[PDB]
């Protein structure tokens, strides 16, 4: 027996800026998005779906400075709350 | 303490990871048994380009983002400074992996120079460009081509500038 | 006194298919997607943000029918949760 | 009872609002007085073509998302049969529009047939295409084309076909 299945589904993509913009990198401390990523998947894997952690990520740059960026979520087909439960 | 596998990512607890199951009923993805599961993750970097300028320091993002996948249980693969071509054929061979079977997740870390259109491979030039698009990523990792996928979480983070726009507008208070 | 501000934030859309894929309608009960989002709006706007409503939305396609569908939230920057309160 | 000014929609009690306010600290969009704002929202929709087939059924979907607006407090533009040009000069007056400074949110809803690259206006044909892009669609309602709904959620939703497959594959289990 044969059955149907979405062909696009349980997707997320994150992205370090909004389309046509800039997405900034320090020569000794990195990409920006990436350092923020790194430290609130750090910080909220434990308590946060991956959705929710990414539209934290997405706060932290709500203030712009003078390299200001905002991280984009894209093309999400979750049907579901992602949870890492780090440690299991 | 980070000696352990987690490093720095903080731990979820028992009671924490009861409290969430509790708290919502079917609308969190199952995961796989720790002792049998075999999760996978690949991050492509291109720092160093044949015409465009280099991406100095993109070795602390692939530390770090290498680290920090390995904490939350997955084996990364790190591949760098691909075209475009080389990517794809790393994005296929990657969506072919058989571990995919007795895993619940992926990770998909993209980190280079972009415009527009797209990533940009390690050739890439505005003569001769060399781009690899979003969307041929997503139709390499959809049901059709990575049916070991199907029904789990296919995470695609991407470090690269869209343009050349500085993303803002001035404002009076 | 002029400040930066991000061109773009705030967003979120919200499709009826996934990209290269068709999007259901009866000629008498409507569009599925729209029947469906109004639906999960009058049910969930009053304890979900519109966020999380849309994921229900989604949730709602998962098993596949004769006429499968995933709808797709795209380019998203929203920086908060998005609540209706409806009521107030 | 549905009698009421929000009909169907199931109201948020003050114990929940306050439950809700106290349970996120500063992670929700602020909403203004009730009394004093003047949220809108704008449904494009279109029904009959020039040379593909018509939307029958349509007018159900106009009729249930203008009540479902108007149930969340937003005053509903509805406009009907529009080319990509029409629509981009409705978008941009509904960017213009002076309510937008005293409201704190807007709704967008499309409503056509479509193709993967975009939404389809009245006089869309293969020989030649009438097409609204979605990426149009943000530029005209962001910061610098619409600074009015700076800081506040622009919800879009849009129905319409992306293509012609059928968007699914099939597996044994
Ligand atoms: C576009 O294709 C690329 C994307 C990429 O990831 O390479 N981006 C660039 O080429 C941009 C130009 C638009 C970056 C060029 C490098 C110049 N860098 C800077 O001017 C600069 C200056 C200051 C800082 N500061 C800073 C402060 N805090 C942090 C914290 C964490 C990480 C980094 C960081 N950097 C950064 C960059
Ligand atoms: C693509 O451009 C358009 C998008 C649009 O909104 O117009 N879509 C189409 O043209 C599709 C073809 C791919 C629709 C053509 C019309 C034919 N309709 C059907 O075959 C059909 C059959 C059965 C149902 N059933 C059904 C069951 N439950 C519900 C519940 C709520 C709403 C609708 C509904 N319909 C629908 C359609």
């Amino acid at each position: 027996a044969i059955k149907k299945a979405h062909i696009e589904k349980d997707f997320i993509a994150f992205c370090s800026s909004t389309p046509d913009n800039v997405s900034w990198r320090h020569p000794t401390m990195g990409s920006v998005f990436i350092g923020r990523l790194i430290e609130h998947m750090q910080e909220y894997a434990c308590s946060c779906d991956v959705e929710e952690i990414f539209r934290k990520v997405r706060f932290s740059f709500e203030q712009p400075d003078g390299r200001a960026q905002m991280p984009t979520t894209e093309r999400v087909t979750l049907t579901r709350c992602f949870y890492l439960f780090p440690g299991h | 303490t980070s000696s352990g596998s987690e490093g720095n990512v903080k731990l979820c607890s028992l009671e924490e990871a009861q409290r969430i199951w509790k708290q919502k009923s079917a609308e969190i993805y199952p995961i796989m048994d720790k002792s049998s599961r075999t999760r996978l993750a690949l991050i492509i970097c291109n720092e160093e380009f044949d015409s465009i300028p280099r991406r100095t320091g993109a070795e602390v993002d692939i530390t770090g983002m290498t680290m920090l996948l390995q904490n939350l249980g997955y084996s990364v693969d790190v591949k760098k400074n691909l075209t475009a071509s080389d990517m794809t054929t790393e994005l296929e061979a990657f969506a072919h992996r058989p571990e995919h079977k007795t895993s619940d997740s992926t990770f998909l870390v993209f980190m280079s120079h972009g415009i527009r259109e797209g990533i940009c491979g390690k050739k890439h030039s505005e003569q001769v460009p060399d781009i690899l698009q979003l969307n041929a990523i997503f139709n390499m990792l959809n049901t059709k081509n990575c049916p070991s996928l199907k029904d789990k979480p296919k995470v695609i983070i991407i470090q690269a500038c869209r343009g050349d726009s500085p993303g803002v507008v001035w404002f009076k208070d």
